RNA sequence: UUGGGGCCCUUUGUUUCUUCUGCCUGGAGAAGUUUGACACCAAAUUCAAAUUGGUGUUAGGGGAGCUGGGGCCUUUCAAAAAAAUUUUGGAAGGUCUUGGUAGGAACGGGUGGAUCUUAUAAUUUUUGAUUUAU
RNA sequence: ACCUUAAGAUAUCAGAGGAAAGUCCUACUGAUCAAACAUGCGCUUCCAAUAGUAGAAGGACGUUAAGCAUUUAUCAUUGAACUGUUCAUUGAAGUCAUUGAUGCAAACUCCUUGGUCACACACACAUACGGCGCGGAAGGCGUG
């Protein structure tokens, strides 16, 4: 019973082939070439199409890289807060869009005296652009309340979070 | 026989193909599996066109009548490489609603032996 | 011991043993001469090549053989 | 990731002898046995019959059925159906597992006899054969043994009868052997 | 350079893969065909089975199949001593790439 | 990828049929993932002349490589 | 793939293949690999014009293979059912 | 590792 | 880019399927394998006749397209109506798309404009 | 409950959901229905039982509730062309039908399998040596 | 004793919001696609005598059957006669078949398959034909 099972079936019988041998089995030889045409019939096709059409789906993708090209020398393209140098003054990052110049000058001088401040807005609007620049009257006072509103999860911005850190000036 | 417009080659599995091959020969098997697109068929049957026949399928009684050799074999897995084309010719033996009856039955019997396999092996 | 196909090619290059390399049919030529360099796909690069159809060939000069049509490579 | 799917064990994914050495072992070589012992059983056991379409048989159909006879039907109990069952489907295992082998006990001692019905020294499948009985070796010769019926052999097996049909033999022999 | 063009293909990295493919198609063989596209002139594109298709090339691809419209196929069938100019214009043709031999850009 | 199982026919005399006409014989010596193989004193059966000391065959022109031996 | 595996299956047991030349093999089936290699032991080989002859082994490249017929008990195995159960394999 | 091509690599690069 | 996504966009348009055989098949196009694994429907296979008297025709194609079971035994040409025929994607020669689409709008690769932007 | 007529019993292991009792002058009786039961296969201890390992079977019809969907009708509400008319949306009720009735939701991972992309157009399957050719 | 792993992703575009340039996400929102499940179309095709001993579809790896008609059965060397032909000898291979193969055609026998359903034994129809009984099979299309 290992394999009174499996009894396979009868042998194949045998038919004629009706193929090619796998000696003679071969693509097309004798491919002719490709200079005769050239001389008469391409006259022929260039006279009687003049112009191709227009190559239009190149357009959408020549046109996306402009974008690409058009966008980088642009924003490279350029050049109240000209203050004395950053050893004492104090900056601050990431602050509130709508936030004003008094509430970022008091809230410096919740830990830390101030003795001139200016708040830099973007040239669009008269919004503060989250930027506020404002002196200090001790540097090491200045340091270390910027250490501590960069530790303590950023400052707190109105609609933001706002870290601290050097002015990088 | 109709078949569905949206029907794969995972949609006609025990459905009575008809493959083509290279070299002018036919399978007439029920499928039951495929992957490379080499397929298995369950009772196909080769036949093809004998040489000194084929000389009356070219253009010219009224009807041709061919007589096709045909070889009986069974259970062959075929090679993707030589498959052709393939056609169906004829629909399972069971209906549809049949087969979805079986699937959830044979479903519902392999999750109970399942379950109680796992119950017995963990004890 | 067993020896590679790659490393059996490696010893003809290096022993410059003329080899008389059989392309396959209906093209129904054979390539005679010496083996300078061997690819990973069979592909050789041939000096002095000699043409023989299947005696009154021309020469060739040196030739990449494209490994594609190779069959035998026999000394 | 490959396991077998007889004996159920997930194998840490291989492709060489790994899977010719979980082939060739016990667990996977008797639990494939049983396994398609099972499902030949079935097909063997299989008793669905084809698919009933009655139809509605006429007068004059009917008239000529129903004039001739009725016919009564044998019945068995339960446990009577189940052992006539269990005795049917015993027969059927043996004698289908029966094969004769009378040619090759009654030329037991033939000359070439080592180098045909061994099958061990056979000429087309001796390459199987040639860890794990007194084999009969190719270099016999007929010398020995030069008169077989020197009480070497017995008598020839007498011909089997069915044993359902055993009170059909004749009572008595023609002749008084002893 | 010439270390990541040697360089194995399962070894650089995605972003590197898109920039061969994108050099290959600009500095390369298939250069010719993305020149014959852009500035429209006609190929004359010699088959495998002795067909010559005279068409222009609207997209192609790494395989060298490429899609082409005004085709118009060209092909001659013989036997023996007699021969026959047969020719047929398709508007708009997808072409498989295994089939092509030579490539020809009009001068 | 997987070494074809032939470590059973080193050393040992074979007959494979080069494409579909021509039928080598000689004796193996190694073999490749291809089945690329290389043979020594071949003899192209068809009287028959011999090949070389030392041929490769290309495993793409490969199709039978019986065994004329104990195996 | 299912039919790889179940030519992996097939093992032990006779089965027939044709070639791509023409010729047909059947014998016992010793080893096959992944890629349709197959090692046939007592092999019957019938060349394409009707000969027939006999050899001990034969190892056919599985490229130039056609197809393979094993025995039809080979229908119910368990690798040709759908829905399958799995023991949650291991870390 | 992809197609045996690589392989072929990894034998042929050491055997130059 | 790879025009097998292209030909994926057509997805019920009438095509002209040029086999590498010689035959041509003619019906609605259903979806495409990544491999170009052809499936139509509404199908009429035909064999072109070479026109010219001695040559005859391929032989192993006149088989192929009987043995499909849909030859019409009184047409006079090799034509078989049948549905659905599944093609394999490497016997495909050429396809004739038909005229009236728009190639401006199918051939945007979706997925090269997507990385360049991403570039 | 009893009798009569018709048709069926190949239901062939005489209803085939299982066991046990049982049947042709009859179509019947008891117990049971999924972490369970029942049938069968294989072994070795040197018959049987024992166990371990396997493959299956656990159904068909009708009804009550409970519930998913459609069609049609009524009422009520909102918007536009208004408390009279219509169309559109929603709630409730009636009628008819059609389907379901033991699992379902949420979370989770060094979970399985399908599909897709890339290695991969370089000898073993799909990026061409089977239109028989010069 | 041999074995311990290709890597990624899981509808798509467009619009609003949140973490200069991308980048991600939204039990967010439109449009397209795909799948499942319900549910419909005067949608399209198909579903076997009993008022009778039938028939339809597909087989036969069935018989008549050695049917009726054609056509096939090696190569080399040497000797002999002979005007290429016949007889013998050595060597080499050689699927079985000749009751075969191939061409044509017919009768017969038998297997599997099916609603062998219900109401009817009926004078219809030009816009050519109430497609206005219940189911089942297979597709096409639409809605939720």
């Amino acid at each position: 019973d290992v394999s009174r099972l499996f009894k396979p079936r009868p042998p194949l019988s045998y038919k004629r082939p009706t193929d090619y041998p796998y000696a003679k089995r071969q693509t097309n030889p004798n491919i002719t070439g490709v200079a005769n045409l050239l001389s008469t019939s391409l006259k022929h096709y260039m006279e009687e199409f003049p112009e191709g059409s227009p190559n239009n789906h190149l357009q959408r993708y020549e046109d996306i890289k402009l974008s690409k090209i058009k966008n980088a020398q642009l924003l490279d393209r350029r050049l109240h807060i000209k203050d004395t140098d950053p050893y004492r003054t104090i900056f601050i990052g990431r602050l509130p869009y709508d936030l004003d110049e008094i509430e970022l000058q008091k809230y410096f001088v919740k830990f830390g005296e101030i003795e001139k401040i200016r708040i830099v807005k973007d040239k669009i609007t008269q919004k503060s652009k989250g930027y506020a620049f404002i002196v200090f009257k001790d540097p090491i006072s200045s340091k270390m309340a910027f250490k501590e509103i960069g530790v303590h999860r950023g400052i707190q911005i109105k609609d933001r979070i706002c870290i601290v850190d050097i002015e990088r000036g | 026989i109709q078949v569905a417009h949206s029907s794969r080659l995972a949609n006609l599995i025990d459905y009575k193909l008809r493959v083509l091959t290279q070299d002018g020969r036919v399978y007439i098997g029920q499928l039951m599996a495929f992957d490379h697109m080499n397929l298995v068929l369950n009772e196909c049957i080769e036949e093809r066109v004998p040489k000194t026949q084929l000389d009356k399928l070219r253009p010219r009684g009224t009807t041709l009548n061919i007589k096709v050799e045909k070889r009986v074999l069974g259970l062959t897995i075929l090679r993707g490489e030589q498959i052709l084309s393939t056609v169906v010719e004829d629909k399972p033996l069971l209906s549809k609603k049949e087969r979805l009856v079986r699937d959830k039955k044979e479903k519902k019997q392999a999750q109970k032996q399942t379950k109680l396999r796992k119950e017995k092996e963990k004890k | 011991a067993m020896v590679p196909p790659i490393n059996c090619i490696f010893n003809f290059l290096q022993q410059q043993t003329p080899v008389t390399i059989w392309l396959f049919e209906q093209i129904g030529i054979r390539i005679k001469g010496k083996i300078v360099g061997f690819d990973e796909f069979m592909n050789v690069v041939i000096d002095e090549a000699v043409e023989i159809p299947v005696e009154k060939g021309t020469p060739l000069g040196k030739i990449l053989l494209k490994g594609d049509n190779i069959t035998l490579i026999t000394s | 990731k490959f396991y077998c799917d007889y004996c159920d064990t997930y194998l840490t994914h291989d492709s060489p002898s790994v899977r010719k050495t979980h082939c060739s072992g016990r667990k996977h070589k008797e639990n494939v046995k049983d396994y398609y012992r099972n499902k030949a059983r079935d097909i063997i056991n299989k008793h669905n019959h084809k698919r009933r379409h009655i139809g509605k048989r006429g007068r004059k159909e009917r008239e000529n059925s129903s004039q001739n006879e009725t016919l009564k039907v044998t019945c068995l109990s339960n446990k009577e159906k189940r052992h006539i069952m269990h005795v049917k489907k015993m027969n059927q295992k043996e004698l289908a597992q029966t094969s004769i082998d009378t040619l090759k006990l009654l030329y037991d001692g033939s000359p070439g006899y080592s180098k045909v019905f061994v099958d061990a020294n056979r000429f087309d499948i001796g390459d199987l054969v040639k860890r794990a009985q007194t084999s009969r070796s190719r270099d016999e010769t007929c010398e020995s043994n030069p008169f077989p019926r020197l009480n070497n052999p017995k008598k020839l097996e007498p011909p089997k009868i069915l044993s359902q049909w055993s009170n059909t033999i004749p009572k008595t022999s023609i002749f008084y052997s002893v | 350079s010439s270390q990541i063009i040697d360089r194995p293909k399962h070894e650089l990295s995605r972003a590197e893969l898109e920039e061969l493919e994108e050099f290959e198609f600009k500095h390369g063989p298939m250069s010719l065909i993305n020149d014959a596209m852009v500035t429209r002139t006609p190929v004359i594109i010699s088959l495998r089975n002795n067909h010559k298709i005279i068409a222009r090339v609207k997209a192609f691809d790494r395989h060298c199949n490429m899609v082409l419209e005004n085709v118009k196929e060209l092909w001659t069938e013989k036997k023996g001593k007699n021969v026959i100019n047969r020719e047929r214009f398709i508007s708009k043709l997808f072409l498989r790439g295994d089939s092509v031999i030579v490539v020809l850009k009009t001068p | 990828v997987s070494t074809p199982e032939l470590k059973k026919y080193m050393d040992k005399k074979i007959l494979l049929n080069i494409n579909g006409s021509r039928k080598v014989a000689g004796i193996l010596r190694g073999y490749d993932i291809f089945l690329n193989v290389v043979l020594d004193d071949a003899m192209e059966i068809n009287n028959n002349h011999q090949l070389g000391l030392q041929t490769v065959i290309r495993g793409n022109s490969i199709i039978s490589l019986e065994a004329l031996d104990a195996i | 793939g299912i039919p790889v595996k179940l030519l992996n299956e097939a093992q032990g047991h006779i089965v027939s293949l044709e070639l791509t030349t023409g010729a047909t093999y059947r014998g016992k089936l010793v080893e096959s690999e992944d890629s349709m290699n197959v090692q046939l032991r007592d092999v019957i080989a019938t060349e394409p014009q009707g000969a027939v002859t006999h050899m001990d082994q034969i190892f056919v490249r599985g490229s130039q293979i056609k197809f393979i017929v094993v025995p039809d008990l080979l229908k119910n195995a368990p690798l040709f059912k759908k829905n399958s159960s799995r023991p949650m394999p291991p870390i | 590792m992809s197609t045996p091509a690589a392989e072929q690599r990894k034998l042929v690069e050491q055997l130059m | 880019m790879k025009l097998v996504n292209f030909l994926k966009k057509l997805r019920n348009e009438q095509v002209t399927i040029e086999l590498k055989n010689g035959t041509t098949v003619w019906g609605t196009l259903q979806s495409v394998s990544p491999q170009m694994n052809a499936i139509l429907t509404d199908v009429k296979l035909t064999l072109p006749q070479p026109r010219l008297n001695k040559l005859n025709s391929n032989g192993i194609a006149m088989a192929s397209l009987y043995l499909t079971g849909g030859q019409q035994p009184t047409a006079s040409d090799n034509i078989a109506s049948l549905q659905y025929i599944n093609i394999r994607g490497n016997t495909i020669r050429q396809i004739i798309l038909p005229d009236s689409l728009n190639l401006d709008s199918l051939l945007v690769d979706q997925k090269q404009l997507n990385s360049l932007r991403r570039s």
